RNA sequence: ACAUUUAACUAAAACCCCUACGCAUUUAUAUAGAGGAGACAAGUCGUAACAUGGUAAGUGUACUGGAAAGUGCACUUGGACGAACC
RNA sequence: CCCCACUAUGCUUAGCCCUAAACCUCAACAGUUAAAUCAACAAAACUGCUCGCCAGAACACUACGAGCCACAGCUUAAAACUCAAAG
RNA sequence: AUAGGUUUGGUCCUAGCCUUUCUAUUAGCUCUUAGUAAGAUUACACAUGCAAGCAUCCCCGUUCCAGUGAGUUCACCCUCUAAAUCACCACGAUCAAAAGGGACAAGCAUCAAGCACGCAGCAAUGCAGCUCAAAACGCUUAGCCUAGCCACACCCCCACGGGAAACAGCAGUGAUUAACCUUUAGCAAUAAACGAAAGUUUAACUAAGCUAUACUAACCCCAGGGUUGGUCAAUUUCGUGCCAGCCACCGCGGUCACACG
């Protein structure tokens, strides 16, 4: 662009920044509402344990239940944080073990 | 690169380096130049390069630009006491100009000095105070001083959780 | 940049203003205590302590005021505190008075008079203060001559006192600095500054007055 | 001094701000008269 | 010589005379991008009075702040008509100029 | 002071000028005497012609 | 809308109004129902495109067809025409 | 797709519609051929100046709004979700 | 940025995403001492206690301080001139309102026209003008340019009047949120109010309490957390067998897994 063109256009509108699937908060609390798994994108292939939760902003959400074993039930309290599932294409919430309902995966 | 012709013009230090300050009674400048002819190269230099260091040191003086509106090129400066001075350049170089109109209507080197020395009276090496505005924060900086509880605790003595305790 | 029109923000402030000057509280209900409490109805607040034995056992200016016939106009008024603290005559040469009407023993209002204070008679008559105080006295006709009756007292007093240290100090090195050789000390003037009494009446048109809020 | 289409929405709302203005002034005289005519009365 | 009015003397453009003894001027000013270090033209209307109605569109005019604005926008008045469109005297010479030709030789009155 | 010596200024350049338009009307005269030379020739020309 | 004073041997008293606004107006969430786009290890029908893709492809527009698509008209090369004479 | 037949249509007059691979995909004006000539291909590489336009793919010659003799139209023209490529 | 990984069978170009750096909250696991700094998620609702008196009566003060960030181009400059301080009429100086002028956030033009927004005149009244693609008029977002300033003080911008009964003063509680400090002491220091003053008052403030949020210094016995395919420092043997699982990006695992436990 020219010099006056620029003067006319001033600095560039930086584009306005998304909020994610938690809304730019390190953490939601949810209440779990069904569990059921999902099978990944090519190549891979799997049953990935996740669950659909109401958030606390009334949203409702799958979020993937990492660790192997998981005792989540219906009406229970999560704390799901952030970070997209690779395989499972849309999960971009992930439920926090250690917290509220949600126990530390058993040892072996 | 800078785009343009002469991209030295459109950096600050280039803009600082102008030595016309004009006095308070200078309050609009008239630059009539014309755009072809010999005569008149100057005029197009001076408005090429020096107003925009004119412009820069003096930022409320109005300057207006008026394109072959006559036969040749001149300036007239319009005083707040309603004096026009009018300054014909016509077949003088860019920087004759640049010195004939600081002779007649440009601060002299001392009274630019004076007002600097009279900015260096406004931070006083003493005053203690935040880094924007002060040297120091604070006295404990002082060599010799009692030093800041943050970095050396002070002696149990000088501390009041102490002082109380010993009393009762 | 057209700041929009706050109307009910003027409208209030001449309705308070008007309010203010026609239920305004009067003499009487602002300068009221019971003796019992020795605390104001209309304020709810006790009186000092020091203040208590006075209240008691003193009359308010228009107290006095109200059993003569013209309010004491031209008669002499002087004050205990004033009999006690100075020896010289200190008294109020009434000039108008204005008595507030709603007090049923006309025992509250306003005075103007001509301070003389401890021998030193004012040029102008002006507004007497405290007139609501329990601490006035009315000086009897046959007394008021001799009550009157004082000298004047020498008025030789110190009109220079020596600079502080350090001030002098930089005076002299100022002098010497410039090349002014004299071996004069610095002396500050004190002929101008005169030292009044803390109980020296002020002036009452500047004094404000207590709020309409009843209690 | 501008270069910008003049579409129907506008040219029926420009004709009627002009309608408008009209009858403004109209009852803002009407309300000088009346103002007057008490003034005089009270004399 | 003490005016509430912030621009005392400026220079502009009659822009428009069709308010009665009021002309409307276009005052420029050389404003820099920061960024560009560049001085771009930025331009501010101002309403002059004109007593006498002798401005005509496109003459350059010198406007004197008025001691106290007489309207609501109008603050300047018509202190002198600097060139007239058309009709410029050359300062240098004060003879009749159109564009860069003298209409009178500078050498008729030597 | 310094207005007097601008003014002053002004006028020397003045007559600096005067004397360079002196000049320029001498080559114009002759310029202007030798294109209605050439200018005479070709109308009279170009008048034989449509004769 | 409205109100024009008392009092005066020092100087004071008196003063106090009523109208707005709701299913009006502005934006947005929710949706009986009706559809789109994307995603998605191994569904069905055909084979439109990529080679002259087996009717060269595509653009605009029009009509037509289960579906990719077909055809008319003009335009494009982001196709080719085998590069001396036979 | 090939063959035959025939219509709207291609033509004239009078109004609309306003699109194209409207592309020589290479903007107007003024110069230059010396340096680094120069990613590749194409139609060698650049300078001054001005206006227009472009900021990952797809969603999308789309939705909504606005304008239009257009009413299955044209112009302007997004977002959410998705992807780690697209080119 | 001194850059790095990643498009493809491969190369070059362009391009997005991501890695490595430094902070601030929150979660997991984990924790020894000392000094210092800082310290509800929400302008949501609040039990209780306290936070403004002083003083010979009148006045003055409670219009300050402390708190909050809802709203939001009242903050800066010039002119002008109140209140206020210089014991008082001066005096000018200092300080600083109202008023006049100028300047001064962010995104959206799919907000493109606003609709009376001008001027003249002593007035009457006349004239039809004024702002705007150099962004008028609108919508949305946000306290700011931090020795601090601006704004608000339960709501109706205001507060006569209505709704109605107020901690966005200190400590504390409820609800809410990923977000979690004590219902301590003292007016001894400084600041403020009042007094002519000795002095009195102050949840301002000071000295403590709580908490790895941070900094500094230690620590005789006392170390945990994450990671170990490449980018990127660093894995032995088994188990599992496109399963269970892992992954910031590229990717790993379908019987010999440095990638999962
Ligand atoms: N839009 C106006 O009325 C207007 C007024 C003054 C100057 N201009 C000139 O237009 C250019 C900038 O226009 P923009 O980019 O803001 O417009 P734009 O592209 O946003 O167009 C919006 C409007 O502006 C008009 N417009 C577009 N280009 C114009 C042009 N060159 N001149 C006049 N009108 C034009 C259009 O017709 C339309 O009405 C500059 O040359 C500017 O000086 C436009
Ligand atoms: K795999
Ligand atoms: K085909
Ligand atoms: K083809
Ligand atoms: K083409
Ligand atoms: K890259
Ligand atoms: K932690
Ligand atoms: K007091
Ligand atoms: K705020
Ligand atoms: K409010
Ligand atoms: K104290
Ligand atoms: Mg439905
Ligand atoms: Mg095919
Ligand atoms: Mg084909
Ligand atoms: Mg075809
Ligand atoms: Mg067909
Ligand atoms: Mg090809
Ligand atoms: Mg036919
Ligand atoms: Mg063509
Ligand atoms: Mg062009
Ligand atoms: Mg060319
Ligand atoms: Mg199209
Ligand atoms: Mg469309
Ligand atoms: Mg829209
Ligand atoms: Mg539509
Ligand atoms: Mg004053
Ligand atoms: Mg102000
Ligand atoms: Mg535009
Ligand atoms: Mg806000
Ligand atoms: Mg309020
Ligand atoms: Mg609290
Ligand atoms: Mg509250
Ligand atoms: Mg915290
Ligand atoms: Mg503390
Ligand atoms: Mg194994
Ligand atoms: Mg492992």
């Amino acid at each position: 662009a020219t010099l006056n063109q620029m003067h006319r256009l001033g600095p560039p509108k930086r584009p306005p920044r998304k909020l994610g699937p938690t809304e730019g908060r390190p953490q939601l609390k949810g209440v779990v509402l069904c569990t059921f798994t999902r099978k990944p994108k090519k190549p891979n292939s799997a049953n990935r344990k996740c669950c659909r939760v109401r958030l606390s902003t009334g949203r409702e959400a799958v979020c993937f239940i990492p660790g192997e074993g998981h005792t989540l039930q219906e009406h229970q309290i999560v704390l799901v944080e952030g970070g997209r599932t690779q395989d499972l294409p849309g999960v971009k919430l992930t439920v926090v073990r250690g917290k509220y309902d949600c126990g530390h995966v058993q040892k072996k | 690169p800078m785009k343009g012709r002469f991209p030295i013009r459109r950096t600050l230090q280039y803009l600082s380096q102008g030595n016309v300050v004009f006095k308070d009674s200078v309050k609009v400048m008239t630059v009539n130049y014309n755009t072809h002819g010999e005569l008149g190269e100057g005029a197009r230099k001076f408005v090429f390069f020096n107003i925009p260091q004119i412009q820069y040191k003096n930022p409320w003086v109005q300057i207006m630009m008026f394109k072959n509106m006559t036969p040749s090129p001149f300036l007239r400066f319009y005083l707040d006491s309603g004096e026009q001075v009018l300054v014909d350049v016509e077949t003088k170089s860019n920087k004759e100009i640049m010195e004939h109109i600081r002779k007649i209507l440009g601060k002299n080197e001392e009274t630019l000095r004076e007002e600097e020395e009279e900015k260096k009276q406004l931070s006083h090496p003493a005053n203690f105070g935040p880094r924007k505005y002060c040297l120091r924060e604070c006295i404990c900086e002082v060599e010799g001083q009692v030093p800041c509880p943050s970095l050396v605790p002070l002696p149990k003595e000088m501390r009041g959780k102490y002082k109380a305790a010993l009393k009762a | 940049k057209k700041v929009r029109p706050r109307l009910i923000a003027e409208l209030a402030r001449r309705v308070r203003a008007l309010r203010e000057q026609l239920n305004r509280p009067r003499d009487s209900q602002l300068y009221a205590v019971d003796y019992e409490t020795l605390t104001r109805p209309f304020s709810g607040r006790r009186l000092p302590v020091r203040a208590w034995a006075d209240v008691r056992r003193e009359s308010r200016l228009l107290q006095l005021l109200g059993r003569l016939p013209l309010f004491g106009l031209g008669r002499l008024v002087t004050r205990k505190s004033w009999l006690w603290q100075h020896d010289e005559p200190c008294y109020w040469r009434l000039t108008r008075v204005r008595p507030d009407y709603t007090a049923q023993n006309l025992d509250h209002g306003k005075a103007w008079g001509i301070l003389t204070f401890k021998g030193k008679t004012e040029s102008e008559a002006r507004e007497i203060e405290h007139v609501m105080y329990h601490d006035w006295r009315l000086v009897p006709k046959h007394e008021e001559e001799a009550f009157t009756a004082f000298t004047p007292a020498p008025e030789d007093s110190l009109a220079s006192v020596p600079y502080p240290p350090l001030l002098r100090a930089m005076i002299i090195a100022e002098r010497q600095k410039n090349g002014d050789t004299s071996t004069e000390e610095p002396m500050l003037n004190v002929q101008r500054i005169r030292m009044e009494p803390w109980d020296y009446p002020a002036k009452q048109e500047d004094k404000g007055r207590a709020k309409g809020t009843p209690v | 001094l501008y270069y910008r289409r003049a579409h129907r929405r506008f040219v029926t709302k420009k004709a009627l701000c002009i309608r408008v203005f009209q009858e403004t002034q109209k009852l803002k005289k009407r309300r000088r008269a009346l103002k007057a005519a008490a003034a005089a009365q009270k004399q | 010589v003490r005016s509430s009015v912030h621009a005392r003397w400026i220079v502009g453009k009659v822009i428009g005379t069709k308010m009665q003894k009021t002309a409307k001027v276009r005052v420029t000013r050389l404003v820099l991008d920061p960024y560009l270090l560049k001085y771009f033209n930025k331009r501010k209307t101002y309403f002059a009075h004109d007593a006498l109605q002798q401005c005509t569109v496109g003459d350059i005019v010198l406007l004197r702040a008025l001691p106290v604005p007489r309207a609501k926008h109008v603050k300047h008045e018509l202190a002198e008509i600097v060139f007239k469109v058309g009709k410029v005297i050359d300062p240098v010479t004060g003879k009749p100029c159109a564009g860069t030709t003298y209409l009178e030789s500078p050498l008729s009155s030597e | 002071e310094l207005m007097a010596w601008n003014q002053a200024e002004n006028r020397r350049l003045h007559e600096l000028r005067i004397a360079r338009l002196r000049q320029e009307e001498r080559e114009q005269e002759q310029r202007q005497a030798l294109e209605q030379a050439r200018k005479a020739e070709e109308v009279q020309a170009w008048a034989q012609r449509k004769e």
